[PDB]
């Protein structure tokens, strides 16, 4: 991967989980995968 | 010494032509010896002959005998005392009018220009007189660069011009030396740095000279720099946490910010909360938007055109009652055997009649005249009268419709006809978003508020009744005033519904068709915010508020709706941003007022709370991205200036602010008087006197962080009743502002111009001092000011602007016009971004009146460039072109002292007197104000390359200074005014580590740009994810888009052009839109709005006037070649199959070995079509006739281009309000416009009917009417009268266009679904136009590309790349992407 934040929260320094190109937190994760399917941000599955 | 004159002597006689008029000089001149006589006569011999040249050869008779104005006015036997003296050169006196001809040849273009301007003042002058005479003047000068006449060959005028000038440097020896006057004999009729000039430099450039070395020491060593920073800081964070303030920098948290936000305005607007109350109150706010949401459910009708048709030839109030007995009688015969709106009888103008006054105009205009046989004696002459209007211009048939209504009159039935029909709140349902219905109902009262404009003079019930037409059902409109000003509209349904509100039509073009558009803006935003958080029911709320808000700003445009939501960026980049100046919330706050106004507010913090409340940071990317297209969403409305005065005002406030704090010195001299030398005096001593604890905002520049800055660069270590009384009481500027603004008097027209340069003294080139003049640009926030001077100066200024911008170029950080460095800018910044280090992007504030030339000066005459004659020289014509501009002469405009004046003579015959007010009231105790010239100037725009110099050197310093105290040297751009700082790793973590530190730092960096002339703006940040430079933000990664930027662009400039370049520029911005991110099917409706636009001025929609209405994101690799073909290539869907593999053997045949002369022969424009029979015989197959004659479509611009010799030829020639142009574009295209082909001018309409009516022709529509399917091969009683030579074939303008694309952009283009001096010299290549393309002048395939594109002359193809830029990198969707051809 590229940075080391969020790609989504533009905060939190570290503690985060891979996506498929981008970091994602335990949250994060949470309050989009209670939505829907896909990766908003990268267009494609978000992982479990 | 007299072989020059016995020359001469046998020249003239000799030589010459032997007129009667040069006889009589010839003689003298001849018969004459001394020098200075010989040359006089000369000069005179020499100006007389171009007189009568010039005279004869446009046809005015010579005034050989020096005859007056008024001489030749009484010579007629016309007395007319008093006038102007003046002799013209030529004249020509006819029964009614008069000629004056004034000529003149100059040689520089700066003298010649201002004689232009001075002799057309001087011939315009005498206008009024010579009308009020009963004559007219016909204007007319001859301005010749070059000495050529009739009677005299080129070597004979060379050779004479020669003989005198050498006879006069022979006079020039002897006593017959002229000062000056000598130079502008010699050196004057026979750029870059004329060094001609003498030098009267003295006691004054020694003043300005030395101020510029007083103080500094330009030459300290390499550590005794550091040395100096080192005591310059540390005797400032020593001083911060007592002395002077906490930085204007301050973090954030981003409630903090909202919460301020939310507070603003705690006076009225004071939180009103929940949803439903906020819509209840904004579907209440003006009077308009009370209807656009309230729920509510042919033979007249052309006798109008024809009683409106014959209106404009003549005007009077004695007729247009006549005028409507003529319709109030149609309305008897429709209704009697059987719109009206109760007292309307709509008449001709749009007018609307009251059915008493008439029917009672008549019976006294009648009984002034057997009352029943009293009628038809007006009801039938006037109908022949009207008619006598018949063919005369294509009468067209109505005319015998009317003569069965108008005699259907009686008087037992004009006694009742208008006794007949005797019969003289909706409120706001709030549901109606999500729901065309409520914009599609302003896209019609706006279309009926913008028509409107297009009323005339026309000189209760009198009122200027449009129409609103709709589905079905129309309601009216009433106002009373037309033009373009303001009036007081009203609405009219089934029941009365005054409506009443207060508009102008000028502001309200964006809605005009487009329903389909915006309601498509705001629901493609809406699907970039389906965050989670917001699943829950706040994203109907977000979509309810947005909606009324668009409503709004439609609705009530207006300057404030725009700066306030211009201003809703700022904070949204503050609220995503790390640091951010504490005056923000001052930066923000308007006045509001008009309930609209507040509402608006209300929806905004609305709207901030919603999406940037809790849970955040968790999509910030598209919250950010939603909230800054919001902010841009304020360019729907129109940038058109409220007010005239009221915008001239306020831009010289903001000129004259500064200089009230400084000095001023108003009227200067043109010679500078005592006072100006100490008034200047003080201004450059407390200039440069500024101590290292400054008040933060006034102009000055340190000599002590000055002297590092310069010393760091010459040493090596930087680089690489009442209105009449109150108006004649306020005609007193007339007794106060004059404040004005033997040689050979008869030859100054002549050979000799009066006014060049010549000596120069430090303040101005001894023909004037640089004056100069200011008004207002036009912009979305605020009016720029704006500089224009006269040719001379406007030539002067290059120099320097020229000069510094080739210095500049060797220093590799601006980015201005150094187009490659923006590229590399917008590598390096993309690059930054992604990681995440700081960028603070800053923009500096007063970077106009804040800048001084002296301040250039000073940093000019201190740097140590190199060697002599060619660097010790020229920088001394910089630093005394910079001289000049320090003493320029700015000056008040007319308008703006008339209002001043004004104001002073109404409060001082009868406060809250704003500063530049009271200024006038103390000089005009005393003299008015005229001219101010002051030291901070920088005219804005006028030094923007110079400016742009010294700032990129002062940012190239001051990350020094930082990298010398802290530890990291951070790179920099500039533009002279926007800037960057890219901040490295080590600043970057430390902001996490310590934020205490970077605030010291962004504290430190505004306060040296303090100490030296840059001030820090409270509109900057320093965000760890977003950047701004010149308006390109950035998120991490990827780009913002910024759809309704671009939007807003190409919905408005639909300009008053011939509508085949109206719809280019068009497709030109449609492609800038398509360069980022606006999807296409919104482009579509774009394009779909301009053809409605055009198809409502009734202009027939031939298939090459705008591009598919049906694109693939396929704007990407096509020219607008490939559009048009794509277009013919669906409207005629089977017949271009062949065309299209006739152009494959075409292509395969041309390239090797084949054609490319021949190609020419067969492209037979010498004569009519079979030329593609002919070349589909030559080397292919059958071929029919079907393609070739079938297809074909009617072309208004065939024979000559319709009124309002190839189209390269002209765009290569062309290389040496906004709605009133559509209110007239849909005039003149209506109107007799098309032309013939022997220049008669004829209608579209009696044209555009003949050709599918009156003759066996096919013409049914696509959308877009191909007419005459036939035209079976033109065989027919040709040229009937224009309707069949008019029309030329499809299927082989598709043929040119679809071999043009394939040499152009790559041989796909065929299968199934560089610069000017080049064209130039390709045009070269076949001779015949160049004697018209080359005296305006002061590759592979490439001739038959430019030859295809001079024959289509409609079409682009080559003279496209070299009139419109294209881009380079593009951004598109991938939804786009997957749907091609
Ligand atoms: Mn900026
Ligand atoms: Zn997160
Ligand atoms: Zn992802």
């Amino acid at each position: 991967l590229g940075p080391l934040s969020c790609k989504s929260c533009w905060q939190k320094f570290d503690s985060l989980v891979r996506c498929h190109d981008h970091y994602l937190c335990r949250h994060c994760l949470n309050l989009l995968l209670s939505v829907s399917d896909r990766c908003p941000l990268c267009k494609y599955p978000l992982p479990t | 010494m007299d072989e020059i004159i016995s020359e001469l002597r046998e020249l003239c006689l000799n030589y010459i032509e032997q007129d009667e008029r040069l006889s009589r000089q010839k003689l003298n001149f001849l018969g004459q010896r001394e020098p200075r006589m010989v040359l006089i006569e000369g000069l005179k011999l020499l100006s007389r002959c171009i007189e009568i040249d010039s005279a004869d050869k446009s046809g005015c008779t010579h005034n050989h005998d020096d005859k007056s104005v008024e001489t030749i006015l009484v010579e007629s036997g016309i007395v007319c005392p008093g006038l102007p003296l003046i002799i013209p050169d030529g004249y020509k006196l006819i029964d009614n009018s008069l000629i004056l001809l004034e000529c003149f040849v100059r040689s520089t273009p700066a003298s010649f220009e201002k004689k232009f301007i001075e002799d057309t003042n001087k011939l315009a002058c005498i206008r009024e007189d010579l009308a009020v005479a009963g004559v007219t003047l016909v204007p007319i000068v001859d301005g010749r660069c070059d000495y050529d006449n009739s009677f005299m060959p080129e070597w004979a005028n060379f050779k004479f011009r020669d003989l005198l000038f050498k006879l006069l440097e022979y006079s020039n020896q002897n006593e017959k030396v002229f000062e000056e006057s000598e130079y502008f004999r010699l050196c004057e009729s026979l750029m870059d740095s004329m060094k001609i000039l003498k030098d009267a430099r003295s006691t004054h450039n020694d003043e300005i000279m030395r101020m510029c070395h007083e103080g500094i020491n330009p030459n300290m060593s390499c550590d005794d720099v550091v040395f100096g920073i080192n005591s310059l800081f540390s005797r400032f964070r020593r001083d911060l946490e007592s002395g002077k303030l906490k930085r204007n920098f301050q973090k954030v948290n981003p409630e903090g910010l909202i919460k301020e936000f939310s507070e603003l305005y705690e006076n009225l607007a004071d939180s009103d909360d929940i949803l439903t109350l906020s819509r209840e109150a904004v579907e209440s706010c003006p009077l308009m938007r009370f209807i656009t949401a309230e729920t509510h459910g042919t033979e007249y009708e052309r006798l109008l055109s024809m009683l409106n048709k014959v209106k404009s030839l003549k005007l009077l109030n004695t007729r247009r009652r006549q005028l409507l007995n003529l319709d109030v009688l149609c309305l008897s015969s429709l209704i009697k055997q059987s719109c009206y709106s109760s007292v309307n009888d709509r008449l001709v103008s749009f007018h609307s009649t009251k059915e008493e006054f008439i029917r009672l105009l008549r019976n006294r205009k009648k009984s002034k005249v057997r009352a029943s046989i009293s009628e038809f004696i007006a009801k039938i002459q006037k109908c022949l009268l009207v008619v006598g209007l018949s063919f005369e211009h294509y009468g067209l048939s109505e005319h015998l419709e009317q003569e069965c209504h108008i005699p259907f009159t009686e008087f037992e039935n004009f006694m009742k006809i208008g006794a007949h029909p005797i019969m003289y709140y909706n409120f706001q349902p709030s549901t109606e978003q999500l729901k065309n219905i409520q914009s599609l109902r302003r896209l019609s009262s706006v279309c009926l508020a913008l028509t409107n404009s297009m009323k005339t003079s026309s000189v209760c019930k009198e009122v200027f009744c449009q129409v609103i037409k709709l589905d079905s059902e129309e309601y009216h409109l009433l106002y009373q005033k037309t033009g373009e000003s303001s009036r007081c509209y009203s609405i009219q349904g089934p029941d009365g519904h005054l409506i009443s509100f207060y508009a102008d039509p000028k502001r309200f073009f964006l809605p005009i068709f487009s329903d389909e558009v915006l309601y498509n803006m705001i629901d493609i935003m809406i699907s970039w915010i389906r965050s989670c958080p917001d699943l829950k029911d706040c994203l109907t709320d977000i979509e309810v508020a947005l909606r009324t808000l668009l409503l709004l700003m439609l609705t009530n445009p207006t300057k404030r709706n725009q700066k306030q939501v211009q201003s809703v960026r700022y904070l949204v980049m503050a609220i995503v941003s790390d640091f951010s100046s504490t005056s923000l919330m001052d930066k923000l706050r308007e006045d509001l007022i008009t309930p609209a106004e507040k509402v608006v507010y209300k929806l905004l913090r609305f709207l901030i709370k919603t999406i940037f409340g809790t849970g955040e940071k968790v999509l910030l990317s598209a919250k950010f991205k939603f909230m800054l297209n919001v902010s841009y969403l304020c360019h729907l409305i129109t940038k058109e200036t409220p007010d005239r005065l009221t915008d001239q005002i306020k831009c010289f406030e903001k000129f004259f602010e500064p200089k009230s704090q400084f000095g001023f010195f108003v009227n200067p001299k043109e010679a500078i008087t005592p006072e100006e030398e100490c008034v200047f005096y003080e201004q450059m001593k407390r200039f440069t006197s500024k101590e290292i604890d400054c008040q933060h905002t006034t102009p000055g520049v340190n000599l002590e962080a000055f002297s590092l800055m310069v010393s760091s660069f010459n040493n090596g270590t930087l680089i690489f009743y009442e209105y009449k009384v109150s108006k004649l009481v306020s005609r007193l500027v007339i007794g106060s502002k004059g404040e004005e603004t033997m040689s050979a008097a008869l030859k100054n027209l002549c050979f000799y111009s009066e006014e060049s340069p010549t000596s120069y003294t430090s303040v101005g080139p001894d023909s004037g001092r640089l004056k100069f003049a200011l008004s207002y640009k036009e912009q979305v926030g605020g009016n720029r000011e704006l500089y224009i001077g006269d040719l001379r100066t406007k030539m002067f200024t290059r120099l320097i602007e020229d000069y510094f911008e080739s210095f500049s170029s060797f220093f590799s950080g601006s980015c201005l016009n150094n187009d490659k460095e923006f590229e590399n800018a917008i590598l390096s910044m993309t690059i930054n971004v992604r990681e995440g280090f700081l960028n603070y992007s800053m923009d500096h504030s007063k970077w106009g009146p804040m800048m001084c030339p002296f301040l250039f000066l000073m940093f000019l005459q201190n740097l140590k460039l190199g060697d002599d004659q060619y660097v010790r020289s020229g920088k001394d014509h910089v630093s005394t072109l910079l001289t000049w501009h320090m003493h320029k002469l700015v000056e008040v405009p007319f308008p703006v002292v008339n209002a001043m004046m004004k104001s002073y003579v109404k409060s001082k015959l009868k406060e809250t007197t704003v500063t530049e007010r009271i200024f006038r009231q103390y000089f005009e105790m005393g003299i008015v104000p005229s001219h101010i010239s002051s030291l901070i100037d920088m005219g804005q725009g006028i030094l923007h390359n110079a400016s742009d110099f010294y700032g990129l050197l002062s940012e190239r310093f001051i990350n020094y200074c930082i990298g010398v105290i802290f530890g990291e040297r951070p790179e920099a751009y500039t533009s002279s005014d926007d800037q960057i700082t890219l901040f490295d790793r080590r600043l970057s973590d430390l902001v996490v580590s310590d934020p205490e530190e970077v605030l010291v730092l962004l504290e430190f960096q505004s306060h040296l740009s303090g100490l030296l002339n840059k001030f820090i703006s409270p509109k900057s940040v320093a965000g760890r994810f977003a950047a701004e430079f010149k308006s390109r933000f950035y998120v991490w990664g990827e780009e913002v888009p910024l759809l309704t930027k671009f939007v807003s662009a190409a919905l408005h400039n639909v300009k008053c052009k011939e509508p085949h370049q109206l719809c280019e520029t068009i497709d030109t911005i449609a492609d800038q839109a398509i360069a980022n991110g606006v999807p296409v099917s919104l482009v579509n409706s774009i394009q779909r709005r301009t053809l409605d636009l055009l198809k409502y001025a009734n202009f027939p929609l031939d298939p090459f006037l705008l591009n598919t209405n049906t694109d693939v994101k396929d704007w990407l690799d096509g020219s607008r070649g490939y559009r048009i073909q794509r277009l013919i290539e669906e409207l005629c869907p089977n017949e271009t199959k062949v065309v299209r593999k006739l152009v494959r053997k075409l292509h395969h045949k041309l390239k090797n070995g084949e054609f490319n002369e021949e190609f020419f022969l067969d492209l037979f424009n010498r004569d009519k079509k079979e030329a593609i029979l002919q070349l589909g015989d030559l080397l292919g197959l059958e071929e029919d006739l079907n393609q070739l004659a079938d297809v074909n479509w009617l072309n208004l611009n065939e024979m000559f281009p319709l009124r309002m010799i190839p189209s390269l030829i002209k765009t290569l020639q062309n290389k040496l309000c906004i709605s009133s142009g559509f209110i007239g574009l849909c005039k003149t295209l209506g109107s007799r416009c098309v032309r013939n082909k022997n220049r008669e001018n004829l209608y579209i309409k009696k044209l555009l009917e003949d050709l599918t009516t009156d003759d066996h022709v096919t013409r049914v529509c696509n959308r877009d009417g191909i007419t005459l399917y036939i035209c079976d091969k033109q065989s027919h009683p040709e040229a009937h009268r224009d309707h069949i030579c008019l029309l030329r074939p499809l299927l082989w303008d598709y043929i040119c266009i679809s071999l043009s694309n394939s040499f152009e952009l790559g041989v796909w283009v065929l299968a199934e679904p560089k610069v000017n001096l080049n064209q130039v010299i390709q045009s070269v290549r076949r001779l015949y136009p160049k004697i018209f393309e080359d005296q305006l002048l002061p590759i592979k395939f490439l001739d038959l590309c430019v030859l295809i594109d001079i024959n289509s002359e409609s079409l682009s193809l080559i003279s496209h790349v070299v009139k419109w830029k294209r881009d380079e990198h593009y951004t598109v969707l991938f939804s786009d992407l997957a749907n091609s051809h």
